[PDB]
């Protein structure tokens, strides 16, 4: 019996799942070989490392790494000042759509701006200048896609983890009130 | 509704879980300057624990 | 003797394993120099995962208590701010436990007899015996080396003789006053440069470190400065700066002033509540009290202007505070006010100096919260450490403003306590000393903090005994409470006014532990310092007596 | 013209007060003004096996040479060295190099047996690791100096002779020259950037090795060359592999742009660590940001064809011809590097055998445009190339798609004889 | 109720009298069904607690004022008042939901 929430995600099960997806570091212990192992059940390789030489490992070790200074995170391609520019001006011109976000949107700008806070280019008023202009742009066609809800059908194409899971438990129980009524007078 | 529950992989993995965890027992006490790897594979198997622990307290 | 570097290896081969409890640091509660060199203590062994202890001790029977109790795991023990004078084998009665002992205690400590049994026959206690405070002297070694050896008469009476001139060089060390050498919290950072983690933050905690001894202590802060002006030069991310941005903690030297709380009270309640204001003006009078506003009448400062909130005054006043303060004050002395003093800004959020903050934390460690009402008052200074120790960082600032508005009521008790006294003049001017008996006043609750003593004390030095000479002698200080009439007495120091010599400069440690085993007559001796003692009430007059005879001064 | 003392990717001071003194895959020395002094910090990349530490200056320190064992540093009037290993163990020690008037310390090198301090009058003094001088000797005049495990890579220099490499290793007691002053070719040059070259008129950047044992040499034409088969004494060749005039032309949407740089750091099997730095400055500043990464490719593109075609899209037809030469390239440097010493690490036989696959896969690409345009002779040759033969049978079965029917009896008639000559 | 307690009939839920004479057994009974099922998985015993993710593995512990030395798996404590600690949370779990240590 859980019984605090019982039918959502809570959002520090949301850190959970976005930590099973691989980024790439910049490590600084080799470890390779020269002529004990890591040996978990569910990555399993990459005992050999180069100093400086990029390799692909899972996200909850690289925040292990991080807080003893043994590695580096890099950025991914889309913190970046000249990137996110397109995806704002794509918001504009279209008010009907979700311009593109990699699933991840608002967890890794997160986790990478608390921990990680070395290895961009200038995170002061430019990155998170945009990432809070792009979650209010985002946030006021989510209130116009609710004026026009029905009782069989709806589509939210492109939409991130973090803003379903603030809202399921308004949709799910007003419109399991628009089914109660509609084949209740039928 | 209540799913069916999969009856063939879940035996693997709690005979996967009870084989490592006398193999961390095994180093770390067989082993007495890389305190590294010893708190990697400490770190993951609490953390496929909980997915368990809230698979079958969920049911 | 032992250097660092051989010193840290050997504790993270007895530390590194599965158990928790493998290695317990003490901290003395009061000095704060034995605060800030536990907080970078820590850091060091949370990058290389050491599992710890943090136990404060406030008395010496409490660490009898503690220590003779929990002995199971000690692969390492470690003690910082005690340990320095006292006999540890004969206090704590340690006896051999199997080179390959079981138990290491490594002291750390700031005072000036080395107490030669704890640095010489090192079984167990590892000593701190680089030549920093040890200074390489070869007649104390000797002297210890041609004693524990334990016709025939001719010999031994010149071995007899020698039994006598060799205790003589034995009395001329172990006779001599408790002051501070080095701060702690500069030999700490002397380890973490050999191993090579330096951050910005660990830099922080030295300049916190070694300004609680420049106010209220002896200055050895003058030959500390010139190696803290170089290390900030050191780790500097650029010349020119980006205009204010909300990150960016940026520390760097500025012309700072000697006033208590410029940047969070105004210009004129800073002027009152000083020291070397106070004792070149005399404002606890009448008649110095109109020559404060006679600064300001050429200075060219109103007298509504002065007394706003330093943030609330003009932009072209704080743009020319610099200037103003080279023209006008010559005039009455105050020259030595301009030095130079550090800053650390987090962003938008504002300066706080460095002597602005050591405020914030000696006021932070008293308030803001028979024998068994004694150590209900020891756990609510135990419990109050750790209000200090969480405010030290940089996430919670709602506790640091609780501080400074703690810290300005301190001084407004002092100050008009301080008054009372200078009025009715208690004092006795004796061949010997100057003595001072406070009996009845207002909100004498205050100062049963050992920490409130010596702020009062500190301001009745530079008070008295100040830039006019009238003599230089040590004062006696003795408040009073109700609950068994506990007579906190206390003894201080002179100074000089900052214009250095004679650095030997106490007494209060030999000479008075002579008449507590004479009589005996109901004293405690539970500090870690012994320039402090309670004394019952009816002890007070045949005492003191007897501190005028023997003097050793 | 003027000599000036030179060091691996240093940097001027500038409007500002702290430079970096040399840069390169282990580690970067940073230095800072103290108007009386100096303070040295000897900062790593790698972390495990060594710390980091600073100490203090009191004679005005402008040339070093990190590695692995120890740290040289130097005096560029004094003529004052001084060695700090970075074991606790063997201590330190100085020495102070006669000068004559009007002399010069250029630069100085750090391998593992000798130390190697050249002037700017041509003489080249060589120690032991401990101080116990070996030889004097005159050559050119050096303006660049570098090392690895036992080999010294050099460029001399005069107002007369022009540039000229050497190529030597001093090994244990074999002294065996390779190349003794053959001519090189690099273009030297002829503003905010009028700061850099007061500091280093010759325009070399930075000069290493690769982790493989290949020089390097990175101009000021921004073009990275490299040196192959150079243990043979008559097939070196010099392989230009990037241009960083391209690479950020394409990166940049197809434009001319001025704040993108390339600064480079070291070599790998086939990626170059570079400092990309964004400004006008185009040296680093202080802190170091992360090293990035950026591929070779082998300049055949053309910047007007790819305009016509429309960040850049290349077209299949002339993204082809490319990993031919490139997989061309990196197999003669790898084929040599086993068969003459061998292999460090173990994996790199595999890597071989998939950069054969990358060989005949391009080819097809090519050889299947050969046969669209009716050409039999042009689609004849590209087939004695393929030294993988199950890629042979497959391309007789793209020979009867186009329906060229006399090019598929060429083909078998090739298989017969590479199929005789195992024989024997 | 059997959170590193394993025998907890009384110390806990202490009202024991707004519960009829039915109601007070029905109780007592359910907890000896849970027992059952944490003896035949061993993924852990008493899978019961700690539905949080983990996360930081090695935590800052505060004692809070209950003195007693008690803890004796997995090594002893010598638990003194108001002195933090540096310990991973797969020991204090097991005494931060008594009331006992207050910091997470």
């Amino acid at each position: 019996l859980p019984a605090h929430l019982q039918q959502t995600f809570s959002p520090e099960e949301i850190q959970f799942i976005v930590e099973n997806e691989p980024i790439k570091i910049f490590p600084r212990i080799t470890t390779r070989q020269k002529i004990w192992q890591l040996i978990t059940t569910d990555d399993k390789a990459l005992n050999n490392m180069v100093a400086m030489r990029s390799t692909e490992v899972v996200l909850w070790i690289a925040l292990l790494l991080k807080q003893q200074s043994k590695c580096s995170i890099v950025a991914p391609q889309w913190l970046t000042t000249k990137e996110l520019d397109r995806k704002i001006q794509y918001e504009k011109t279209h008010p009907d759509r979700f311009s593109e976000l990699p699933w991840n949107w608002l967890v890794l700008a997160r986790i990478l701006f608390n921990k990680a806070k070395d290895d961009f280019h200038d995170p002061i008023h430019e990155l998170r200048g945009k990432i809070q202009d792009l979650r209010e742009i985002r946030q006021i066609k989510v209130l116009k896609g609710l004026k026009y809800l029905n009782e069989s059908h709806l589509q939210l194409d492109n939409l991130s983890l973090l803003e379903i899971n603030e809202l399921r438990p308004f949709i799910t129980e007003i419109m399991d009130k628009l089914r109660e009524i509609h084949t209740a007078s039928l | 509704e209540l799913l069916p529950y999969p009856h063939q992989l879940m035996k693997r993995l709690l005979n996967r879980i009870s084989m490592q965890s006398q193999l961390i027992e095994n180093i770390s006490m067989g082993f007495l300057e890389s305190k590294l790897p010893l708190l990697c594979m400490e770190t993951e198997l609490e953390r496929l624990k909980f997915v368990i622990r809230s698979y079958i307290r969920c049911r | 003797i032992s250097q660092f570097s051989e010193a840290y290896n050997k504790i993270l081969r007895n530390s590194s394993s599965h158990s928790s409890c493998q290695l317990v640091i003490f901290v003395s509660c009061l000095n704060i120099d034995a605060l800030c060199a536990t907080k970078m203590l820590s850091l060091l062994f949370k990058k290389q995962l050491v599992q710890s202890q943090i136990v404060p001790i406030f008395g010496y029977s409490e660490l009898r208590r503690h220590y003779s109790q929990l002995d199971d795991n000690i692969n390492s023990l470690l003690l910082v701010g005690f340990g320095g004078v006292i006999d540890l084998e004969a206090f704590l009665e340690i006896d051999p436990q199997e080179q390959s002992f079981r138990r290491d205690i490594y002291v750390l400590d700031a005072h000036r007899p080395w107490n030669l049994d704890n640095i010489f026959g090192s079984q167990i206690i590892q000593c701190f015996d680089d030549g920093t405070v040890d200074d390489t002297l070869g007649e104390q070694k000797e002297a210890y080396y041609k004693l524990l050896e334990l016709n025939d008469l001719s010999k031994r009476k010149q071995r007899k003789k020698q039994i006598h001139e060799y205790e003589g060089v034995l009395e001329e060390y172990y006779s001599q006053g408790t002051t501070v050498v080095n701060s702690i919290s500069a030999q700490i950072y002397s380890l973490l440069s050999a191993i090579g983690e330096t951050n910005l933050s660990n830099l922080w905690l030295n300049i916190l470190g070694t300004t609680s001894l420049d106010i209220a202590y002896a200055q050895v802060y003058n030959r500390l400065y010139p190696l803290l002006q170089d290390e900030v030069k050191r780790l500097t991310p650029s010349s020119r700066n980006s205009v204010k941005t909300p990150d960016t903690l940026t520390l760097n030297i500025q012309p700072d002033y000697y006033l208590f709380l410029l940047r969070h009270s105004s210009l004129y309640d800073s002027f009152y509540y000083s020291n070397y204001v106070n004792a070149k003006l005399s404002l606890w009078n009448e008649n110095g009290k109109k020559r404060l506003h006679k600064m300001f009448a050429r200075m060219g400062i109103p007298l509504s202007t002065a007394q706003e909130t330093w943030l609330y005054m003009d932009h072209s006043i704080k743009r020319e505070l610099g200037i103003i303060f080279d023209k006008n004050l010559d005039r009455y002395g105050l020259q030595d006010i301009i030095r130079d003093g550090f800053v650390r800004t987090l962003g938008y959020r504002g300066s706080i100096s460095a002597s602005e903050f050591v405020e914030a934390l000696t006021a932070l460690l008293e308030v803001g919260n028979s024998a068994q009402k004694l150590t209900n008052l020891r756990k609510r200074w135990v419990s109050n450490f750790w209000l200090s120790w969480d405010a030290l960082d940089d996430r919670k600032v709602e506790l640091l403003n609780r501080g400074i508005q703690l810290a300005q009521d301190l001084q407004r008790a002092i100050f008009n306590t301080g008054v009372a006294i200078l009025e009715k003049k208690l004092i006795k001017h004796l061949r010997i000393y100057r003595l001072c008996v406070l009996q009845d006043g207002p909100d004498l609750d205050l100062y049963r903090n050992p920490l409130t003593l010596l702020r009062l004390g500190n301001w009745l030095i530079e008070c008295c005994a100040e830039s006019e000479d009238k003599q230089l002698l040590p004062m006696v200080l003795a408040s009073i409470d109700e609950n068994t009439d506990t007579y906190l007495v206390a003894g201080l120091t002179p100074r000089y006014p900052r214009g250095t010599k004679k650095p030997i400069l106490n007494n209060f440690s030999m000479a008075f532990q002579q008449i507590t085993a004479e009589t005996d007559a109901k004293v405690r001796i539970d500090n870690f310092e012994s320039s402090i003692i309670e004394i019952r009430r009816e002890d007070l007059s045949p005492f003191l007596e007897k501190l005028t005879l023997s003097g050793l001064l | 013209f003027r000599y000036m003392p030179f060091s691996p990717a240093g940097t001027p001071f500038g409007f500002t007060d702290r430079r970096y003194l040399t840069m390169n895959e282990v580690g970067y020395v940073s230095t800072v003004k103290n108007s009386e002094q100096y303070s040295i910090t000897v900062s790593f990349f790698d972390v495990g096996r060594f710390r980091e530490y600073h100490f203090e200056d009191l004679f005005g320190y402008d040339l070093c040479f990190l590695n692995e064992k120890g740290t040289l540093f130097g005096q560029s009037k004094t003529g004052q060295i001084q060695y700090r290993p970075h074991d606790s163990i063997h201590s330190n020690w100085t020495k102070i190099i006669p000068l004559q008037a009007g002399e010069r310390i250029t630069s100085v090198a750090a391998t593992p047996v000798r130390v190697i301090v050249g002037t700017s009058l041509g003489y080249f003094r060589s120690f032991n690791q401990f101080g116990v001088p070996f030889a004097v000797e005159k050559t050119s005049p050096i303006v660049a100096l570098t090392a690895q495990n036992y080999r010294v890579f050099s460029v001399h220099y005069s107002q007369f002779h022009g540039l000229s490499y050497s190529l030597s290793e001093l090994g244990t007691s074999s002294k065996r020259y390779y190349k003794r002053e053959c001519p090189l070719p690099m273009s030297l040059p002829n503003d905010a950037n009028l700061d850099y070259y007061n500091f280093n008129p010759m325009g070399i950047k930075s000069l290493f090795f690769s982790s493989y044992g290949d020089p390097c040499i990175f101009g000021s034409d921004n073009t990275l060359l490299l040196l192959s088969k150079w243990r043979s004494p008559e097939e070196s060749k010099w392989l230009p592999i990037l241009d960083s005039n391209m690479e950020i032309w394409k990166m940049s949407g197809g434009k001319e742009t001025t704040d993108i740089h390339v600064w480079p750091l070291a070599l790998a099997y086939d990626t170059l660590n570079c400092i990309l730095v964004k400004g006008k400055h185009i040296w680093p500043e202080f802190p170091l940001p992360l090293p990035s990464e950026m591929e070779i490719r082998m300049p055949v593109f053309v910047k007007s064809k790819l305009l016509e075609e429309n960040e850049i899209q290349i077209p299949v037809s002339m993204a082809a011809e490319e990993e031919y030469l490139r997989s061309k390239v990196l197999s003669e440097l790898l084929t040599d590097t086993l068969e003459n010493d061998g292999e460090m690490y173990g994996n790199e036989n595999e890597v071989l055998a998939a950069l054969n696959g990358a060989y005949d896969k391009a080819l097809l690409r090519l050889f299947a445009s050969a046969c669209s345009d009716q050409n039999v002779e042009k689609a004849l040759s590209l087939a004695h190339e393929l030294k993988q033969d199950r890629a042979l049978t497959a391309a007789v079965k793209i020979s009867e798609r186009a329906e060229l029917p006399s090019l598929v009896k060429k083909i078998n008639n090739i298989r017969e004889a590479r199929y005789e000559q195992q024989l024997k | 109720n059997g959170l590193d307690l394993m025998s907890s009939i009384t110390f806990s839920q202490q009202d024991t009298n707004n519960l009829s004479h039915q109601e007070q057994e029905y109780l007592k009974e359910y907890c000896d069904l849970i027992t059952d099922l944490k003896s035949g998985d061993l993924v852990d015993i008493d899978l019961s607690g700690s539905l949080v993710p983990p996360s930081d593995v090695f935590i800052d512990v505060r004692v809070l004022k209950d003195a007693g030395e008690i803890q004796t798996e997995y090594g002893v404590f010598n638990l003194i008042k108001d002195s933090q600690f540096f310990v991973r949370q797969s020991d204090v779990e097991r005494l931060i939901q008594q009331g006992y240590l207050q910091k997470i």
